[PDB]
């Protein structure tokens, strides 16, 4: 049982690490998407003028 | 016209709807990715506990 | 001016800053609410298992 | 043991029957805050005018 516990610990560490990576990615994307919506509004205004 | 030059955005209608589509699908894809990351993290916490 | 009133926005700098700050604060508070939901769902899962 | 766990389950059911509602409300609030940011952008535009 000790060996299985250690192995599960290893697997958990790996998954947690990669998920931290994905969280950072998601935040960066959030910033990108804010900029994106701003651009959309700009374009609409240019249309009208 | 000087204002159009100031904004500088070429802002074509084709480009307009295209951009809005791109950015909106981008928003929703972002949200989905964030949800998936959260789901996986919750799984990992389950395993650890 | 007719355009102003057709859009109907009061367009006063003070109200502009106040409204934008309030909406940003509401964005942040809502993000906090979503996070809180996430953590409590985590707790639900832990307890159930 | 038998009497403890059922009650604990029911308490958790209540907690989940709160979390789901907070989640739905949060999503609706997200849409509302998007609309609010749209209004902010309208005011921003009205500044120059």
């Amino acid at each position: 049982s000790h060996k299985q516990l250690a192995t599960e610990q290893y697997r958990h560490v790996e998954m947690a690490r990669e998920l931290a990576e994905q969280s950072g990615a998601s935040s960066d994307l959030e910033t990108d998407h804010q900029a994106a919506s701003d651009h959309l509004n700009l374009v609409q205004t240019a249309m009208r003028q | 016209l000087q204002e159009m030059k100031d904004i500088g955005v070429q802002a074509d209608a084709n480009a307009e709807m295209r951009a809005r589509e791109r950015r909106d699908r981008l928003h929703e894809a972002l949200s989905v990715n964030r949800s998936r990351v959260n789901q996986l993290e919750k799984q990992i916490a389950f395993c650890e506990a």
